[PDB]
């Protein structure tokens, strides 16, 4: 708020002002990979990749 | 005589069999299924011992 001095104060009334801040989002973050079905005979690398992605 | 509606019917159970399915050479061949997990890491190659002299 403003503060004002004196007795008269005539024609010197102020208004109200409240400011704002905006919160937004970003883009999604991804781990994205492709595997052929022959690569899933042993799936250990696939699981370890999931853990690395986390 | 009797002029009525006509139909065309297909035999549900009778299939004309053509092309023989003989595989004389493949039945004399041996079949091997190696462990797939190791096959994946071994470039789909496995080594077989030969009987030693």
């Amino acid at each position: 708020s403003p503060t004002q001095e004196g007795w008269d104060l005539t024609d010197k009334a102020t208004g109200l002002l409240e400011l704002n801040v905006a919160v937004n989002m970003g883009e999604p973050d991804n781990d994205f990979f492709q595997l052929r079905a022959d690569d899933l005979r042993d799936e250990t690398a696939y699981r370890r990749r999931i853990q690395s992605a986390a | 005589a009797l002029n009525e509606g006509q139909i065309v019917t297909l035999a549900v159970d009778e299939i004309i069999e053509t092309i023989s399915a003989i595989t004389p050479m493949a039945q004399k061949a041996k079949k091997y299924t190696p462990p797939a997990a190791s096959m994946q890491r071994s470039s789909n190659t496995i080594w077989m011992p030969v009987e030693q002299e």
